[PDB]
C-alpha cells in the first residue's frame, strides 16, 4: 500500500480548505503578539469566509530527501598532461569540500548540520591538442587523511593496495559510486563557532577533514598532447538534517568561511531597489 | 605457587621462580590424526626414549651480549634418539617443551626476552643478490651468538641485526610470538609449550626448521657482585614425536 | 548467459536519477545519530515561519535595517497608501525572504500566505489601518474605496501590538508560476483607517515592521536552480 | 499499477533514495509552547 | 536476520563500558607481572570510576575478509612491441608472487600462513608511439609449472588446448577472473625457514611456486609502433590466516629473501627522532 | 532477450567491489585445510597483544635495543619528569609497536589504550612512580601537581614486576583521526612518587620497559594504506 | 531493509567475499592460561 | 544435494587408505600373471603395514568432460585483403578438421571414438597495413556437404538464405556459437582402418568430412589495405568416448593420416637417454 | 527496460569458461547413441593400466623394442644394482608410459604407484631379486644394504612370472609437482638378492620387463598443456 | 552454499557442460574377467 501511493506521488499531503462562516465574537485569532517569537495560527478560514475545497496537493518534492538528492557539481579538476619525462608530474590533488562551488553549497548551508550518504559521479572529458587522442585511461583514488599523498604520476601510492580507486578509460560510461556518510561525529557541520587545539583557523576549516581526491592519467609516455577534465558531482541518499538557517544572501568568497568583502566592489544583495513604496 | 615441576622421559625439570608457563598459541601438542595426514605410512613414535628434555651447550651472558638464536629441530641434531630418528626418515613432526633456565643474585638486575618464532626466515647480511648459507642456518646446539668480528664468508651470512629480529621487522613488536621474559628481580626460569605448526602435516627434520628460539636481553645485566657474568641454559624436550619413511641414515 | 536488450537511455548520466551503485567504503560502520534538537524534515516546515519582508526598498534606505520597517505619521489626516507590494512570492520584495527564497527553489506556486504586522509605536499611540488585498485583473488600486472593494482587514493597534491578516489563494489554476514576469497575482496595500493619534510629548512618527509566513495550504513544486543568488568568480581553496 | 523494488548490494550506502515519512511537525518552529 | 544485520554492517560488536565505584581492596588487577608472556587482563572499569556507556561500534572492518579484500597491484608487465619480424618477440613473462610489491606484499606479510582464493584484476593500457594505434587484441595465458613456456610470439604454445588464456582487445573492459587456492599444501608460505634438496636458496624460493603469466600481442605484423601496459591486480576472497608476525619495518630489497640491507645506505626504520624524552 | 538499462558505473574497476567473476581453474579440487594453531580472524586481535614501545627515541640510542628501556637514578630525590609521550596512536614514538602499526592501516581510532610497566631494577631496589594521562585542550604537564590533577596511577614497585594502567577513551567525537597532525589526544607523563632507592653495593641506576595494547574498548574505521612503509626503488626478482 | 543474494558460479571460488562469523578468541593471544 | 556437492567440486571420490597389519601366509597378492592381460590388483595395504589415511581427493577433474571441456585453437584463417577489384578474392574457405593442430588433437586422439556437441569460438584481429582501418565487418559461413561454395566475395551464396552465418564487426566481441554432434554416424571417427568406395584415400579423410568454413569481407571497396587473422577456437560440451590408445609420440606430420616420417630428420620421440640404467 | 550494472570480466573470452550461446544448427535431431564397448568416463581409467616403461633408455637401445626390458646375468654372484629409477612420475623414464603421458597434461601428482615386473628367463631358469623403492631427503642407494633399508620386496621367481609391489604415497605435501625438477620423489633400485641360476645347456642371460599403473589411491589435478609433444612445423591439409 | 542454473535455450546443445556421473567401472579395462 506504499508501491502504491508513491507511485503517483501521494503520501504526506496538504490538509483541506474548510467552508468558513460570518464570525462574530471576542475571539481575535486575527490578533496575537509576534513578539513571543511565534508564527501566527491564523488560516483563511479564520478571517475570511471561505468555500469547502479539497486539495490534492503534496509535499513529497518538497522533503529534504528530494531537495538535496540531486546531484550538482562540487569541483573541476583540470590536468594538463606534459611530457616532460611525463612522470614527475601529471596528477590531480583536491582537497574534498562541498564547498568551492556555489550552487550545491548554498543548498545545504541551508541547514546547521546534515546527515547523509553521498553518491559521486565522474564526467570526464578528453579535449584533444594533437592529431588525435589514443588509448587514455586515468586513474581517480581517494586519499583519507593520513594516507600517502602521491608525489609524482610514478609513486607507489597508485598501488591502492588497501584505498579505493575507480578506473576511467576513454569510451567507457561515467563513473559512479556510493559513499557512507563519514564524519567521526554524529553529522557534517556547515558551520562551525570554534577553532583548532592553537587557537586558529576559525570556522569549518577544522570540522570536516575528508582527505583529497588524486587523479593520474594512467597510460604510459605516447605523443599526444591533450587535456582531461574530470568534473565530479554529488547527490545526497538518505538525509537528515537539523536546525534552519537563513539562506546565502550574497556571492561567496572563500570556503570554510563566511568572508562576503570584495576589493573595489560594492556590497550588493539580490533585494531590488524601487523608486517608491506605494508602487509595486 | 611459583613452583613449577614439569616431567618429560626419564627427565624432570624444577623451578621454584616461574611465571606461570606459556602454552604456545593456546594448542597443546598432539599425534597426527587420519583426518590431516599425508604420508600413509604408519609412523614411529617413540614415546619416553625421545620426548625428553635434552639440554645444550650453555652460553655467557656479559655486560656485552646483545643476543643469541637457535633453530629446531636442527638444535637436537646431535641428541640422542630424538636425533638419530631424524635422519633416518624423510619425515618427522614434534612439539617441544622449550626451558630457558638462567639465575643471579637479588643483588643483580637484567632482563632477557625468550621468543619461540614460527618460520624464522633471517635476513642476508649484505645488500644485492646474497642469501643465507645452509650451514649458518644449521648451527647444532651451540647457536648463533650475535659477534661484532667479521665473519669467514660474509655473502652467506645472515644478519647481525638483532634488534630488526634478525628478519628486518622491528624487536619489541617481537610479542606476537609465543614468549616469556626472564627478569632477574622476578623470575628465573621461563616456560614455553608447543604445537607442531606448519602448513604440512609433517615435513623434512633435515631441510626445514620450524622453529627458532631467539633471546635477546632488552636490560643489560648489571650488577656489583663479584660474578658480572651468568650463563643461559636452554633444556628442550620434544612431545608426541613422530617419524615416518624410513630409508638409510642421512649424513 | 541471460538475453537481454538494451533500451533508449543507456549510458546516461541523469542528474535526477535515483539507481544504486557499489559502495567504495565497504563494511565501514557510520557514527551514530544522537539526538539533535531541531531536526527539519520537509522544506515546507522553512515557509511556515515568520520571516521580515523588506519592505522599503527605496535606494536610499537599502543595506541598512530600515529597510525593513515603514513610517506612520501623526501629520496626516487621510486616506493615504502607505504603502504597496506585488503578492506573488518569488517577486520582489518578498523574494528575500524565507519563504521567498525557498520558493525561489522550484518553479511552481500555491497556498495561501500570511501576512503579519507588528506596529512598533509608543504604547501611548494609537491608530486604525487598512489591510488589503485586492485580486489579480485589475490595477494596483489608487484609492481607499478602491482598495476595500477586494479582501481586506481593519486592525485596531491597542494592547496587542500584532495582527495577522492573509491573502487566499485565489487564483485561475490550481498552481502558479514563481517567476511569472508578466501576470500578476494581485496586490497587498496599507492604507490609513484613521490617523496616527499621539499625546503630549511622545514621538509623532511610529513605525510598523511586516511579516509573511504559509498557511497550512501552501506547496510547492518542480525544483529548479535559484534565480536569487550566483557565482560570478571562483571560489577560494 | 504499483512498482518492484530489491536492494543489489551489501551495504547501506549502496540502496537508493529512502522512502518519504510524514512531516510529523512537533510544531517546534512554528509554537514551541511552553503554556499551550 | 543475517541479511539485515549486516547490510548496516552489525555483526561482530564492541562491549559495552559499565559503571563503576570506588574499589578499596587486596585485589590489585592493576597488578600483573608482564613476564609471564600473557597480556594483561586490565579494563577501564578496574583502575577508575567509569560511566555507563553503550557501544555501537563494529569490528566488520577490522576483519581478516575485509583487509585482504581489497586489489591492490602485484605486478606490471611492459610490452614494448618491435617489428623486427615481429614474431621472434613480443611476449611478456612473469614468475607469479606476491612479492615485487610493496604495499599488498607488507600486509599479507602481517601472518606466517595464509590461505584464500584469488581475484585479478587487469588493467591494460596502449601507449601510442605512431600517428595512431589500429586493433590491438593480447593474450593473457596461464603457465604452471611444467606447462610449455612460449619462447616466441610465435610458438605453439599460444594455442592454450588445456592452459587457460584470457583476451583482451582494446575498448573492452577491464579483464577480470578468479582463481581457486593453489598450493600443494594446506596454506601458502609467506616464510619458510628451510632449502631445497640441494641444501640451496633459503626462504619462499621453495615454496610457492605457481609457474608463470605470459603475454602476448595477438594482432598480426601491422605498422604501429605501441607499447602495452598491463597492470595485475589481486584481491584475496575467502580468507584465513595465522600466526601473526610484526610488520615489516624496513623497506623492501628482494622477493623471497628478508634482506634489509642496502649499498652505501644507512639502515633506517621509520621510528622518528626526538631531541628529548621528557618532551613530547 | 529481455529488455534492461545500463547504470552509471557500468564497465569500471573499482578496488574495493566484491562481485562474482568466471573461475579460471574449473573443477580444481583445492587441498584439505587442516589444523594450524593461532589462526587469526580480526584484525583487533593483534592489537590486544603487548607491544614494547619505542620510548626513548632520541638520535643517540635510535637504531639499538635501548630504545625500549628508560633510565631511573637514585642520584636524584625530586619530583622530575622521566619521560612522556603523545597518546594518539598513530603518533610517535608509538606508531612503531603492534597497535600502531596496526591503526596506521586505518584512519579511524576508539577505545581505551592499555599501558603495561615493567621495572627491570635489581630485586632489592625499589621506588614509587607516578604515571598520569592528562586529557587533550591543555599543555603537557611541566610538573607533579599539574600532572596529578589527571587520571593517574601510582605504583609501588614491589614483587610483581609490573603495573598497567589505562587511557580511558575520552573524547569529543565517538572516533578520532589516525593522523590528527594538529589536535592532540594527550598525553601520558612518568615522574617519581618517591625515590629510587638502593642498598649498599647494588647498581644505582635501573631500568623501566613500556607496553601497549589495546581494551576490550578498541576499534578502528575507514581502512587506508600505511603510511610507515614504503617503496623507493624496485624490488628484485 | 535487508539484500538479496545468489551465487551465480559453478565453482567455489566464484562466489563473492564470504560473511562474517564471530571472533570468539580463545584468547590464544592474549591469555594461553595453562593453569587459569 | 548435488548443487551443493558439486560448488566444492566433490562428487566422485578416491578410496580410503586402510590400516593393514603384519601377514603371514600362502596368499600370495603381490604375484600374480601379467600375462593374462590383467593389470596388477594389489593395494598399498597389501604389500606394506600402512596406517588409517581419510582421503579427500577429487576425480572431478579428471573426467572426460573436464578435459575435452577446454576451447583451443583448430585453425588459424589469414585474409589478406586485395584491392583489384576487390570482388574477385578475398575469402577464406576451410575444410572442418580437428587435425591440422596438434595440441587439440593430440587429446581427442587419445580414444578411438569420441562423441559430442561443440562451442566455437571466434577471435579475429585486424592487422593495420594502411594509415588507418576504417569499419570492417566480416561473415562467416558454415558450407556443409554439397552446399554451393562460394568462388568470389562477390558470390550469391553469401546470401544466406538457409546456411548459417555469423558476423562479426571491429569492436564487437568475439563471436560464438554452439553445434550439436555433427556425424551421420554414433560418433565420430579419430582413427580409419578403411578406404573409400574407390580403394583409396586411406584414412579418416574417409569419415568425417564436416563441409567448409567459408570467410568474406563484407565491407565493401575501400581503401586502406588490411590484413585479417580470424582464429578459430573449439571447446567439446556433452561428452563420452570409447577405446582409449596410446598418445601420439611424434610430431605430427599430415592431417587424416598418422604418417610420422620427416625428410632428412632422424626419427625423434620424446624420450629422454640415459648414460647408464644404475643411475638415475 | 531492467536496470543492470555492467561487471569486471564482461566481453572476455577465457578459454575455461562454461556458458551457453545459441545453437547455429536449430532443430537438429543428432544421430542414435549406440553400444560401443570400452567407454571411458574418466582420465584415471587409463592411469590404472599396466604400462611398459622404457627402463633402458641408453642411447644404444634407444629407438629398438630393447629399451623395454633389462638383462640378467648368471655370470654374476654378488649384490649388484640392475638398475635404478627416478619415482616422480612425469619423469623420465617413466614419462613416456601411460600413467605418465596423462599426469603430464596435470600439474598435480598424488597416489601410490604399482610396479609389476615380469621375468621372461628359461621355463627352468631362477633368481632372487631385490626391488627397492628408498624416500626422497636421501641419495640413490649405493648398495644393497642401503636400499634395503627402506620400503621393499623381495621378488621369488618360481611359477608365475610376475610380481607387483608398490610405492606408497609418501610425502611431506598431499599433493606433488608433475614437473618438480629440483625435488625428487624417491627411487626404486633393483638387486641381485642371490644369482640368476641356470642348468646345462640353457641361455647363461635372461630379461626382465617392467610396468605401471596407479592404485585406487592415485588422482591428478589442475590440467595443463603436455610438455611430451610438440608442434613444430605446420600440419598438412 | 549451493548454485542456481537454468538452460536458457530450445536446443541439447547450447546447455553448458554436463554434470558428472560416478566412473562405475566395470573393470572393463584392468580386469575383464572370465572366471572371476
Ligand atoms: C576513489 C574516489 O574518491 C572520491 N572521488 O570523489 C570523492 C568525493 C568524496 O566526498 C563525498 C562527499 C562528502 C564531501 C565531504 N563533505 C563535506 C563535509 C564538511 C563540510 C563542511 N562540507 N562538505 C561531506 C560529503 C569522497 C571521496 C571521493
Ligand atoms: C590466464 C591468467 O593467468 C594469470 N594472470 O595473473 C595470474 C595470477 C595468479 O596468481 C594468483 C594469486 C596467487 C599468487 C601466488 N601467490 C603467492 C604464493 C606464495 C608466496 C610466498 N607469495 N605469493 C598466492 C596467490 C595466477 C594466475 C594468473
Ligand atoms: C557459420 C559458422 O560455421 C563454423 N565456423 O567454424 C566451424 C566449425 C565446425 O566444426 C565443429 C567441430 C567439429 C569439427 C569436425 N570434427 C572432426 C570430425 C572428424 C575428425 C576425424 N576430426 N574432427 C568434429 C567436430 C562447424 C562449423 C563451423
Amino acid at each position: 500500500e506504499n508501491y502504491i501511493d508513491e507511485v503517483l506521488n501521494e503520501v504526506l499531503v496538504v490538509p483541506n480548505i474548510n467552508s468558513s462562516n460570518p464570525t462574530t465574537s471576542n475571539s481575535a485569532p486575527a490578533l496575537d503578539a509576534a513578539e513571543t517569537g511565534h508564527t501566527s495560527s491564523v488560516q483563511p478560514e479564520d478571517v475570511i469566509e471561505t468555500r469547502y475545497v479539497q486539495t490534492s496537493q503534496t509535499r513529497d518534492e518538497m522533503s529534504l530527501e528530494s531537495f538535496l538528492g540531486r546531484s550538482g557539481c562540487i569541483h573541476e579538476s583540470k590536468l594538463e598532461v606534459t611530457l616532460a619525462n611525463y612522470n614527475k608530474e601529471n596528477f590531480t590533488v583536491w582537497a574534498i569540500n562541498l564547498q568551492e562551488m556555489a550552487q550545491i553549497r548554498r543548498k545545504f548551508e541551508l541547514f546547521t548540520y546534515t546527515r547523509f550518504d553521498s553518491e559521486i559521479t565522474l564526467v570526464p572529458c578528453i579535449s584533444a591538442l594533437s592529431q588525435d587522442i589514443g588509448h587514455i585511461t586515468m586513474q581517480y583514488m581517494y586519499v583519507p587523511p593520513g594516507a600517502p599523498v602521491p608525489n609524482s604520476r610514478d609513486d607507489y601510492a597508485w598501488q591502492s593496495g588497501t584505498n579505493a580507486s575507480v578506473f576511467w578509460q576513454h569510451g567507457q560510461a561515467y563513473p559512479r559510486f556510493s559513499l557512507p556518510f563519514l564524519s567521526v561525529a554524529s553529522a557534517y557541520y556547515m558551520f562551525y563557532d570554534g577553532y583548532d587545539e592553537q587557537d586558529q583557523n576559525y570556522g569549518t576549516a577544522n570540522t570536516n577533514n575528508m582527505g583529497s581526491l588524486c587523479s593520474r592519467i594512467v597510460t604510459e609516455k605516447h605523443i599526444h598532447k591533450v587535456h582531461i577534465m574530470t568534473r565530479i558531482y554529488h547527490k545526497a541518499k538518505h538525509v537528515k538534517a537539523w536546525c534552519p538557517r537563513p539562506p546565502r544572501a550574497l556571492e561567496y568568497t572563500r570556503a570554510h568561511r563566511t568572508n562576503f568583502k570584495i576589493e573595489d566592489r560594492s556590497i550588493q544583495t539580490a533585494i531590488v531597489t524601487r523608486p517608491i513604496i506605494t508602487t509595486a | 605457587d611459583r613452583i613449577i615441576q614439569i616431567t618429560r622421559g626419564d627427565s624432570t625439570i624444577t623451578s621454584q621462580d616461574v611465571a606461570n608457563a606459556i602454552v604456545a598459541y593456546g594448542v597443546w601438542p598432539h599425534y597426527l590424526s587420519s583426518k590431516d595426514a599425508s604420508a600413509i605410512d604408519k609412523p614411529s613414535q617413540p614415546d619416553t626414549s625421545s620426548n625428553r628434555f635434552y639440554t645444550l651447550r650453555s652460553v655467557t651472558w656479559s655486560s656485552s651480549s646483545k643476543g643469541w638464536w637457535w633453530k629446531l629441530p636442527d638444535a637436537l641434531k646431535d641428541m640422542g634418539i630424538f636425533g638419530e630418528n631424524m635422519f633416518y626418515h624423510y619425515l618427522g613432526r614434534s612439539g617441544y617443551t622449550i626451558h630457558v633456565q638462567c639465575n643471579a643474585s637479588k643483588f643483580h638486575q637484567g632482563t632477557l626476552i625468550v621468543a619461540l618464532i614460527p618460520e624464522h626466515q633471517i635476513a642476508s647480511a649484505l645488500h644485492g643478490n646474497v642469501n643465507v648459507g645452509y650451514n649458518y642456518t644449521h648451527p647444532g646446539e651451540t647457536g648463533r651468538e650475535v659477534k661484532a668480528e667479521t665473519r669467514l664468508n660474509p655473502d652467506l651470512q645472515p644478519t647481525e641485526e638483532y634488534w630488526l629480529n634478525f628478519d628486518g621487522t622491528l624487536l619489541g613488536n617481537i610479542t606476537i610470538f609465543p614468549h616469556q621474559f626472564i627478569n632477574l628481580r622476578s623470575n628465573n626460569s621461563a616456560t614455553i609449550i608447543a604445537p607442531y605448526v606448519n602448513a604440512v602435516p609433517m615435513d623434512s627434520m633435515r631441510s626445514h626448521n620450524n622453529w627458532s628460539l631467539v633471546i635477546i636481553p632488552i636490560c643489560p645485566l648489571e650488577t656489583s657482585s663479584a660474578i658480572n657474568t651468568i650463563p643461559i641454559t636452554i633444556s628442550i624436550s620434544p612431545m608426541c614425536a613422530e617419524f615416518s619413511g624410513a630409508r638409510a641414515k642421512r649424513q | 548467459g541471460l538475453p537481454v536488450f538494451i533500451t533508449p537511455g543507456s549510458g546516461q548520466f541523469l542528474t535526477t536519477d535515483d539507481f544504486q551503485s557499489p559502495c567504495a567504503l565497504p563494511w565501514y560502520h557510520p557514527t551514530k545519530e544522537i539526538s539533535i534538537p531541531g531536526e527539519v524534515k520537509n522544506l515546507v516546515e522553512i515557509c511556515q515561519v515568520d520571516s521580515l519582508v523588506p519592505i522599503n526598498n527605496t535606494d536610499t534606505y537599502i543595506n541598512s535595517e530600515n529597510m525593513y520597517s515603514v513610517v506612520l505619521q501623526s501629520s496626516i489626516n487621510a486616506p493615504d497608501k502607505i504603502f504597496s507590494i506585488r503578492t506573488d512570492v518569488a517577486s520582489q520584495p518578498l523574494a528575500t525572504t524565507l519563504i521567498g527564497e525557498i520558493s525561489s527553489y522550484f518553479t511552481h506556486w500555491t497556498g495561501s500566505l500570511r501576512f503579519s504586522f507588528m506596529f512598533c509605536g509608543t504604547a501611548n499611540t494609537t491608530v486604525k489601518l487598512l489591510l488589503a488585498y485586492t485580486p489579480p485583473g485589475i490595477a494596483e488600486p489608487t484609492t481607499r474605496k478602491d482598495a476595500m472593494l477586494g479582501t481586506h482587514v481593519i486592525w485596531d493597534v491597542g494592547l496587542q501590538s500584532t495582527i495577522s491578516m492573509v491573502v487566499p489563494w485565489i487564483s485561475a489554476s490550481h498552481y502558479r508560476n514563481t517567476s511569472p514576469g508578466r501576470s500578476t497575482s494581485g496586490y497587498i496595500t496599507c492604507w490609513y483607517q484613521t490617523r496616527l493619534v499621539i499625546p503630549p510629548q511622545t514621538p509623532p512618527t511610529a513605525r510598523l515592521l511586516c511579516f509573511v509566513s504559509g498557511c497550512k495550504d501552501f506547496c510547492l513544486r518542480m525544483a529548479r536552480d535559484t534565480n536569487l543568488h550566483l557565482q560570478s568568480g571562483a571560489i577560494a581553496q | 499499477l504499483n512498482y518492484f523494488n530489491i536492494n543489489y548490494f551489501k551495504d547501506a550506502a549502496s540502496n537508493g533514495a529512502s522512502k518519504l515519512e510524514f512531516t510529523q511537525d512537533p510544531s517546534k518552529f512554528t509554537d514551541p509552547v511552553k503554556d499551550v
